[PDB]
């Protein structure tokens, strides 16, 4: 499976989507700059609406423990 | 594998059927997982290339993978002979042969040699030039075997 | 069961039966030339229609994992 | 088996028992397949004659193969006598016999024999002898043995 | 049970048989002698008519690997 | 059993618990099958007939058969007895008393005394002597247990 092919569903933790997100990424064996991409641009894309709006509130600079608490009740 | 001796010497050590058992457990579990790789590489740990093409041909199924690997490792091998030509007259008396890729893939070279060139001064790393065709062979796959 | 006899499903997908040709294959002693021979030859032959089409597209030269990739949807 | 001591001198050791039941496993794990001929070959590091007969007696089942073998050591051992006949002479008293196909099969030599001809200098491999007939032998059984 | 005893069924696979016979075998400790007199003579005999006729057709010298695959359609 | 040290001295050791757990778990498994004879053999290496009672009386289950070897031991014990009999005159202080059958079995002879005969030079084998009467009860057993 693609790293493209890699996304939320409506219904899923967005937790269990993070893990499935780093366990691709950990298969992709691209430049770490390129992989940074990735993780501030894909990872957010492929998150659900519901989940989507919330991680637009945390603006930019945000680290995973404050984007995996702010998606927990999603 | 060769290892150190308590009395300060570099000396060969046969591998153990617990480390064996270990590996093929490993195959049997996690298949193409990436996790296989640095398990691979700590067992490695001192190995020789007839010890590496052990651990190979000892494997059970997966054999698209493992032709597919085969192939990598000769590639890797050929890629080895073109890159190193073979160097200039007659070997030495007082000097040993310099290896090949089949030499490197342990095909070619007995296990005395296989010692001579890792325990010798300068030392030549044949298991880890090995070990860097079977980890990007490793790459290919599980690029592959992604699904 | 003799090499000759390994032949690919019409639903089987390639990657079975590839699998089983170098286990049979494993199980041949022949000198290395004809056993390429064989590689080039029997494979193809005994792949399904479907498949079969598909690799005579890839054209000669071709490498396993090209192959592999190219018959996975059928 | 004959290994290496510490001090620095070749002597017998016996084999295991989670080796010997490690051999018991894979006969009755993988019967035929081919990994049984690289799994085989290392439990058989520095095993003696005697050592592969006892692995041989020892198994259960599938005693059509097992005497097939046999009868495939038996022609190998016929093999080793024809082509290589008796010496001239009798036997010096500064040296020690020369093995038959029944020595290499470790029936009419004794242990401190087999570690007699192993230990000397030069060495003779009578271990790696019957190890191929074995191999060959392991072969026939194998090609037979697929469906 | 007695090596005599020891007889190849009218459906059973010959292979089983031989088995069966190098089990028995196995339990009797006469000399090599006698034990290759009742290979020759005692498995042939309590083979059954289908494959008896076929093992009378190698003729003598025969070995296993032949014998064996000389019965396997039976 | 009786085992050489590093130092390069025969002492004994006890027997391990796997060791003796591997006993059991043949004699659970095969019961009567003839592989058990040349797995007893290998796992009596070194054995003393203190450690073969131990093994023989650890046994549960199949006391008919173990009765018949009690039986066959103490016949194999009376006719060592008859064969060899008792020496002219005093036991030497300069030396040790010769074995009847009774020593050999075990059952009249101490672990120490049992040392000095295998240890002593000439050393005489009469854990060999047991395993025979073992091995010969063994075939007894076989030939009544086959069926």
């Amino acid at each position: 499976t693609s790293i493209l092919d890699i996304r939320q569903g409506p219904k899923e933790p967005f937790r269990d989507y993070v893990d499935r997100f780093y366990k691709t990424l950990r298969a992709e064996q691209a430049s770490q700059e390129v992989k940074n991409w990735m993780t501030e641009t894909l990872l957010v894309q492929n998150a659900n609406p519901d989940c989507k709006t919330i991680l637009k509130a945390l603006g930019p600079g945000a680290t995973l423990e404050e984007m995996m608490t702010a998606c927990q009740g999603v | 594998p060769i290892v150190q001796n308590l009395q300060g010497q570099m000396v060969h050590q046969a591998i153990s059927p617990r480390t064996l058992n270990a590996w093929v457990k490993v195959v049997e579990e996690k298949a193409f997982s990436p996790e296989v790789i640095p398990m691979f590489s700590a067992l490695s740990e001192g190995a020789t290339p007839q010890d590496l093409n052990t651990m190979l041909n000892t494997v059970g199924g997966h054999q698209a993978a493992m032709q597919m690997l085969k192939e990598t490792i000769n590639e890797e091998a050929a890629e080895w002979d073109r890159l190193h030509p073979v160097h200039a007259g007659p070997i030495a008396p007082g000097q040993m042969r310099e290896p090949r890729g089949s030499d490197i893939a342990g095909t070619t070279s007995t296990l005395q040699e296989q010692i001579g060139w890792m325990t010798h001064n300068p030392p030549i790393p044949v298991g880890e030039i090995y070990k860097r065709w079977i980890i990007l062979g490793l790459n290919k796959i599980v690029r592959m075997y992604s699904p």
